[PDB]
């Protein structure tokens, strides 16, 4: 994804362990944040997107 | 995958959120251990027998 402007970047509507998983692999390269599917997540967080 | 901590006589063997490796395999070998500690939200998951 690319923007189009260029500025300050926050985070909203992301709170951990319901819909991003934060993995660390054992490369010391890669340590990314993996966003859940909407598919096999709990009950409380269908409409958090 | 484990999503719970494996637990037996106070060691710690897998970390929550943890991927299982065969290094993880051969050590759960050479510890000869058979009765973890395991959480109740795991137990609705399965399937009755009989």
């Amino acid at each position: 994804v690319i923007t189009e402007v260029s500025g300050f970047v926050r985070f909203t509507d992301m709170i951990d362990g319901q819909t991003i998983t934060r993995q660390t692999d054992e490369l010391t390269g890669l340590s990314s944040l993996v966003v859940l599917d909407s598919a096999e997540r709990t009950a409380g967080g269908k409409d958090l997107r | 995958t484990a999503s719970f901590d494996i637990e037996a006589n106070g060691k710690v063997y897998v970390e929550k959120g943890r991927r299982i490796t065969a290094r993880h395999i051969r050590q759960l070998e050479k510890d000869d251990v058979k009765l973890i500690e395991v959480p109740v939200e795991y137990i609705a998951g399965k399937v009755v027998a009989k």
